């Protein structure tokens, strides 16, 4: 079990760790988060009490280094840093742990939620969507735009998700215009899966990462990307059976986890109604259709 | 974006544009079968592709064989339309290719956009005008060439005859739309108006009779009266 310690908490802030969150008061004796499960990516995120504008945060994997948070009063945010000196980092964490100045990652033993949300998410793929190669962790915030959003403005601060565009030459084979537009299987299976992602695991990883950035940061381009990757599958007549079953599980846990009060902004009515009720896969997402109908029947 | 009454003179500027109407592409007669079920029999159709500035009508005749063995024909018909308009554009020299293609029905937008991905500078647009181009098949010489076709065929017609020698393209388009609206509202009466006088003939190389300027004003008035008459008969006014 790993630890993300804090030098201090000089500004009042709501701190998120994966799907959990807690409040820290201005100059409260808070030195970080302990007992973080090894084996998964994690995200630690922030919303300042005095400016809820800009949620921001860091994706990281404790197996890749010793990371900690220090407030920067010049740039006005909590920054993640890497400590190269292992000995000193373990001793400082040890002292923070002896003085009980850390919150414990509050995982219920029965609870597979975070695994189920991050099953296919890898740090190495995160770092290719979020380009900042000098760091082993990746910063995301509410305002970052995607490469596709910029085509329709700072490239260094962009989310390089795979561009999906149903009315593009990439999606449509010359001479198969109607076929490829009404049945996206070519675009899903040959262009995206075989061509770009290489396998469905990488595709689901980007999908899951897009959802998490939408949920935790309100990142609008991430929400667009999540819906596009769902629609591309649902709008393909030919999808491997194992992918549809896995998609159903992925979406189920995403819908289960979504804050009820954010449904209005995180869920696209058109995409979901199309996917569940009109698409080729309208009958292939049993678990997801049942939770959507019981939890968000208004959207449908 | 969409084309409406605010930007109406744009039709007659010097940017090449085409209207595309697909309403006569897939045409059927519905009839009873021996067993008392209902079935359709396709008849020949046409794409109506018109340059409103010049009167150029590229009438692509859609022969019933194109539907043989196909399903969801009403959906296919929009994509067949898009395919043929795309083929027509590619067949034209670059300096004759349209800058804009205006579809009379919004369901043509996606099929045509997809077929024209190779032409990103050609704007595909809907219109809020209710244009009476479905009545094209009420023009006898156009109906005749469609029904006689035994194979796919592109027939070329100037839909303004020689009117542009005497009137502007705005006025010629207004005349055309009034004639077509009348033929759409009461074809029998409209044709009666157009031919009641045997001394005014249709030249072999024309579609409409050789009316003088004064006679066109009379005809145009009679067509308005017809449209108003039918509007009353319809609504009891
Ligand atoms: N701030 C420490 C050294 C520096 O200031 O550069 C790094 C550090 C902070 C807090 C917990 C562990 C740890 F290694
Ligand atoms: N002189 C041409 C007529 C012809 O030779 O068929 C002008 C024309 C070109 C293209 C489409 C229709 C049309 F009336």
């Amino acid at each position: 079990m790993n630890t993300v310690p804090f030098t201090s908490a000089p500004i009042e802030v709501t701190i998120g760790i994966d799907q959990y969150s807690f409040n820290v008061k201005e100059n409260q004796p808070f030195h970080g988060i302990k007992d973080i499960p090894i084996g998964h990516v994690h995200v630690i995120h922030f919303q300042h009490a005095d400016n809820s504008s800009m949620r921001y945060g860091y994706w990281f994997d404790c197996r890749m280094g010793n990371f900690y948070i220090q407030y920067d009063p010049k740039d006005g945010l909590y920054k993640m840093m890497e400590e190269r000196d292992g000995a000193k980092f373990e001793n400082i964490v040890h002292n923070f742990k002896e003085r009980q100045m850390m919150v414990s990652y509050p995982k219920i033993d029965e609870d597979d939620t975070w695994y189920n949300l991050t099953e296919f998410v890898q740090m190495d793929k995160i770092r290719k969507i979020v380009r900042k190669d000098e760091n082993q962790f990746s910063y995301v915030d509410s305002s970052m735009t995607t490469v596709q959003e910029n085509e329709l403005s700072d490239p260094a601060h962009s989310l390089n998700y795979t561009v999906i565009n149903f009315k593009s030459r990439e999606a449509i084979r010359p001479g198969h215009e109607m076929e490829d537009f009404l049945d996206k299987s070519y675009y899903l299976n040959t262009v995206m899966l075989q061509g770009i992602f290489k396998n469905s695991s990488n595709y689901f990883g980007e999908l899951q990462f897009a959802f998490l950035n939408a949920m935790f940061f309100g990142n609008y381009g991430s929400s667009l990307q999540w819906h596009a990757m769902i629609e591309l599958i649902c709008s393909s007549a030919t999808v491997p059976k194992h992918m549809l079953d896995k998609l159903d599980e992925i979406l189920y846990y995403q819908i289960k986890t979504l804050p009820e009060q954010y449904s209005d902004i995180l869920l696209n009515e058109r995409v979901w109604n199309i996917c569940l009720y009109s698409s080729f896969q309208k009958n292939s997402l049993h678990n997801t259709e049942k939770i959507m109908e019981n939890k968000y029947p208004e959207l449908l | 974006g969409a084309m409406n009454s605010s930007n109406y003179a744009e039709l007659f500027n010097n940017d090449i544009k085409l209207f595309v109407d697909d309403t006569n592409v897939y045409r059927v007669t519905v009839h009873k079968t021996f067993e008392g079920n209902v079935a359709t029999k396709a008849i020949n159709g046409c794409i109506f592709t018109l340059n409103p500035k010049t009167g150029h009508l590229f009438l692509k005749i859609i022969h019933t064989s194109v539907w043989a063995g196909q399903k969801r024909l009403s959906q296919l018909a929009k994509w067949k339309t898009a395919e043929e308009v795309s083929a027509l554009v590619r067949s034209l020299p670059k300096e004759e290719q349209p800058k804009q293609i205006i579809v009379t029905r919004k369901a043509m937008l996606d099929p045509l956009e997809v077929h024209m991905l190779d032409f990103p500078n050609i704007a595909i647009r809907p219109t809020e005008l209710r244009l009476p181009f479905s009545a094209a098949m009420s023009i006898d010489k156009l109906s005749d060439v469609v029904m006689k076709a035994t194979e796919p065929q592109m027939v070329l017609f100037n839909i303004y005859d020689d009117w542009l020698d005497r009137i502007s393209s705005y006025t010629a388009f207004s005349r055309l739309t009034l004639l077509l609206r009348a033929l759409k509202t009461n074809e029998e009466s409209a044709k009666m108006i157009l031919l009641s006088d045997p001394t005014i003939t249709i030249k072999s190389y024309h579609l409409w009779p050789s009316f003088t300027d004064e006679q066109w004003i009379t005809i145009e008035s009679q067509m308005r009266d017809l449209i108003l008459t039918e509007y009353g008969r319809k609504y009891n006014v």
